[PDB]
């Protein structure tokens, strides 16, 4: 249960991060 | 960095399986944008390139297993509950409502691919939502990210 928290958790937060840093 | 725990490379495991349809061990700029893009989000075709050649190392056009964990790695480090769960918590929350449903949250899980079912949904809820309101909200959700 908490892994997929993670997933989209995570997935969300990097696209945010990875994104802003270009 | 250069020294992952097995603690952060099981978390990308997981979700490197979720992202990786095929199980070919490997993400290409389709998956991770087709994903990516799914999470209710439009980026360009320049921003996916961007955001895969910054973890390319070899520029190859492409990331593997290893250069996954990488870019889960580098967001991981710096790891901002406080704007991860503020902007993550708005992509859920599509009507801004400040509570997370089962709708919302199953539907944004299914656009990554991912096949949950409404009981997975309610114990993901239920498991997170200490109230038991049936819904997920701000404070919950930094509480449910506890790592145990
Ligand atoms: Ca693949
Ligand atoms: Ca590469
Ligand atoms: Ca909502
Ligand atoms: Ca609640």
């Amino acid at each position: 249960a908490k892994s997929k928290w993670k997933q989209a958790f995570n997935a969300t937060a990097v696209v945010r991060h990875m994104r802003k840093l270009q | 960095a250069d020294q992952l725990t097995e603690e952060q490379i099981a978390e990308f495991k997981e979700a490197f399986s979720l992202f990786d349809k095929d199980g070919d061990g490997t993400i290409t700029t389709k998956e991770l944008g087709t994903v990516m893009r799914s999470l209710g989000q439009n980026p360009t075709e320049a921003e996916l390139q961007d955001m895969i050649n910054e973890v390319d190392a070899d520029g190859n056009g492409t990331i593997d297993f290893p250069e996954f964990l990488t870019m889960m790695a580098r967001k991981m480090k710096d790891t901002d509950s406080e704007e991860e769960i503020r902007e993550a918590f708005r992509v859920f929350d599509k009507d801004g409502n400040g509570y997370i449903s089962a709708a919302e949250l199953r539907h944004v899980m299914t656009n990554l691919g991912e096949k949950l079912t409404d009981e997975e949904v309610d114990e993901m809820i239920r498991e997170a939502d200490i109230d038991g309101d049936g819904q997920v909200n701000y404070e919950e959700f930094v509480q449910m990210m506890t790592a145990k």
